[PDB]
């Protein structure tokens, strides 16, 4: 119970008490980080609905833009043959 | 995968947490850096910030800043609903190809 | 028509119409143009990510590494770094490098020889030049300089 | 206009009573606070970015919203303004000193 | 080796001869390197009240 | 200016069934078109302040 | 036309338009223009 | 205008540097003599400009 020999020590049930407490503003974050994901690959909340005899096509303009700026943002750090300089 | 466990002893996996942060040690009201790891209900680690820096071993780099906030914006949040209209769009087109008698 | 009108109005109200990283050379930092300033805007937040996890690995590694452990690494004397002020980071800087930065940290060394090679001794130049070498991976050179 | 001319500024942070014990004989009266009461804070005219049911459970980490009242006040009462600093936390005054910078 | 390492500890030139054996233990560290690892968003639960 | 800035609040198109709510962010377009080029001068040298 | 309009004002939303390994000299690394750097990535 | 405010900030960040750093942390960093500010004269930034 008592790992250490601090004069005061948290407790297991303080840490989860704050972690539970700091829980729904992350839970918020990740909402709107799912929201990007799935604009990102067209599913989800943006999958086109189904219907017979209609299309169900979605152009990935989210992942064309995205595609477009992963390598250049990238290639900085994998130029030289020392990353780090100091 | 859900279903995916090792059979033998010392390769189960586990799920444990860690509280990297701040907590007033000595009583006096001077914050110092603690960390502290727990497996299901049992508590099995806590000691003081073993790393120099004496700083939480995490960082944090937004992709577009939001004005004095820590976390950032992604690209997609402008990108809302042109994908929508663009989609929409050429669906319309491909229905008038293929719902036609060709 | 209408929605070009109101952005050209809006454009014209505003004057703000729509459209090399590290010590890198005047050409290359005077070709961005339109948007490569905001590339680099994300690829500076992306270096700063790094040049972080670089200071905190070398911070880490003045506590963890033994002293033969660098002196095969590097095959030089090991420097030690007093323990008290390891939460500065007082006499190491750290930032990423890429083949720009290394081009043109080549080309400042090769000024600087220029320039200092005549009034200085032999010992300085020759220095200099083994650090060109270095830049150019050649280690062998260097010791021999 | 003029920052510089100007007699007063009131600031809101939010500050923890560890961030006020980090630096001592700076703070006075920091025992009429409450500081065991997990309540979070309510004050209607800060805004800021933590969620409004979060509230640290232990003592010294609990977040309060204090005041900052960076002004010019004669102190002497012979008219010359004097620049002064003054710190309050809900209604109870906890520092009072003379610019420090 | 050893005649140096005295030499370095204490300043006295001296030589060495082997008497025997000895066995010690030793803590070798058989992996020291640093990990850097990219974290999931889910995983990560950061102070709220950090403004 | 800030509801302006991101079509929220005041600047929400109003939702009425059938017929559609999609506001271009002409003035996020602006803005972001200005973020950049007015940051860099503080980013480009190893050494911020000169004195 | 709405599919032009619309790609041009997500291009101008997010100034990102659509359109040599080693220790290479600096012709050869100035020369890669769009899509290349991309080739680049896979290559690497 | 955004240069001004960095350069309020960085002036304002000196004149602090010079009663809140004590001479070991300075000759620490800088790892050259120390040079004496006098206190009465810094409400006047007179030999140093920053930008």
């Amino acid at each position: 119970d008592k790992l250490t020999n601090w004069k005061k020590e948290p407790s297991i049930q303080t840490l989860k008490a704050d972690l539970e407490a700091g829980k729904p503003a992350h839970d918020a974050i990740m909402k709107e980080i799912q929201k990007w994901n799935d604009l990102m690959k067209a599913e989800g909340s943006a999958k086109p609905p189904k219907v017979k005899g209609r299309s169900q096509v979605q152009p990935k303009l989210v992942r064309r833009q995205a595609e477009w700026r992963y390598a250049p943002l990238s290639e900085p750090f994998l130029s030289s043959p020392k990353l780090f300089k100091l | 995968p859900g279903d995916f466990q090792f059979r033998d002893a010392m390769r189960k996996r586990v799920i444990a947490y860690e509280y990297w942060g701040f907590w007033d040690t000595n009583g006096d009201g001077e914050l110092k850096p603690i960390v502290a790891t727990w497996i299901g209900t049992t508590l099995i680690r806590m000691e003081e910030n073993p790393y120099p820096d004496g700083k939480l071993p995490f960082v944090l780099v937004p992709y577009m800043p939001r004005k004095r906030e820590l976390y950032g914006e992604a690209d997609a949040e402008l990108l809302g609903d042109n994908q929508k209209i663009l989609g929409a769009t050429m669906r319309g087109m491909i229905d008038l190809l293929g719902r036609s008698a060709n | 028509v209408m929605s070009q009108m109101q952005n050209q109005e809006a454009e014209a109200l505003t004057g703000v119409k729509a459209f090399a990283y590290g010590d890198v050379a005047a050409g290359i930092r005077g070709a961005l143009d339109a948007a490569s300033k905001r590339e680099m805007a994300i690829l500076r937040r992306l270096a700063k990510g790094m040049a972080d996890i670089g200071t905190k690995i070398c911070a880490m590694n003045a506590v963890f590494l033994s002293e033969t452990e660098v002196v095969r690494i590097t095959n030089e004397e090991y420097v030690t770094i007093n323990r008290e002020d390891l939460k500065g980071n007082f006499d190491i800087e750290v930032d990423i490098n890429t083949a720009e930065v290394d081009n043109q940290k080549s080309q400042d060394l090769g000024f600087m020889v220029q320039t200092i090679g005549n009034t200085v001794d032999q010992q300085v130049t020759l220095k200099l030049v083994a650090r060109i070498a270095e830049l150019k991976r050649m280690p062998e050179l260097a010791h021999e300089l | 206009g003029d920052l510089d001319r100007a007699l007063f500024a009131v600031v809101s942070f939010e500050t923890c009573k560890a961030d006020l014990l980090k630096t001592p004989d700076r703070y006075h009266n920091l025992d009429k606070i409450d500081w065991e009461s997990s309540s979070p804070l309510t004050d209607p005219d800060h805004e800021s970015k933590t969620p409004g049911d979060f509230q640290f459970r232990d003592a010294m980490r609990k977040r309060v919203i204090a005041y900052e009242y960076w002004g010019f006040w004669d102190t002497n009462g012979d008219g010359e303004l004097k620049p002064i600093v003054a710190t309050w936390i809900g209604t109870t005054l906890i520092r009072m000193e003379e610019n420090p910078y | 080796k050893e005649a140096v390492n005295y030499f370095n500890e204490t300043g006295e030139a001296t030589y060495a001869i082997q008497t025997g054996t000895t066995e010690v233990e030793v803590e070798k560290a058989v992996v020291n390197r640093p990990t850097v690892e990219m974290l999931d968003p889910n995983n990560v639960v950061i102070d709220p009240s950090c403004n």
